[PDB]
């Protein structure tokens, strides 16, 4: 299928209307970030030749 | 099959036709002795970076 970017939302804009929240949600979301790799070393002579 | 390693007894059970053994990295780790039908685990000699 041709992908849909998102669901339609025509915001009800006008020159004298404002939307003020009457409640709220405390949202907890995760972010995963890699920090380090495995520290590897090579004995170049031993690897190439044994 | 020639190389260097430390030979110890192994609890792996070879099938009777098999002679050599390889790990995930396709390196030899066990060989069956031609004289006595026993399986010797070959771990590499303990190298390290000084
Ligand atoms: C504020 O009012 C506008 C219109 O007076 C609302 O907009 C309508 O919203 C409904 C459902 O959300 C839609 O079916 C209509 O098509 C919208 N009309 C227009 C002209 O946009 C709006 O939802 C209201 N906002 C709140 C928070 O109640
Ligand atoms: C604001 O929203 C919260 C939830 O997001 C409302 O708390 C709920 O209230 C109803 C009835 O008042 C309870 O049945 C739910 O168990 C409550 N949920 C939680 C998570 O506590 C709260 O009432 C809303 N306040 C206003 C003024 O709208
Ligand atoms: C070879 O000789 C050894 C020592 O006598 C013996 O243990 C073994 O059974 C013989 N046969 C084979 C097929 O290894």
């Amino acid at each position: 299928y041709t992908m849909s970017l998102g669901v339609e939302n025509s915001v009800a804009y006008s020159n004298n209307s404002i939307a003020i929240p009457t409640n709220f949600t405390i949202s907890v979301t995760t972010e995963i970030l890699p920090v380090s790799m495995t520290k590897t070393s090579v004995d170049c002579t031993m690897y190439i030749c044994g | 099959l020639t190389g260097t390693g430390v030979l110890t007894e192994s609890n792996k059970k070879f099938l009777p036709f098999q002679q050599f053994g390889r790990d995930i990295a396709d390196t030899t780790d066990a060989v069956r002795d031609p004289q006595t039908l026993e399986i010797l685990d070959i771990t590499p000699c303990s190298f390290g970076g000084v």
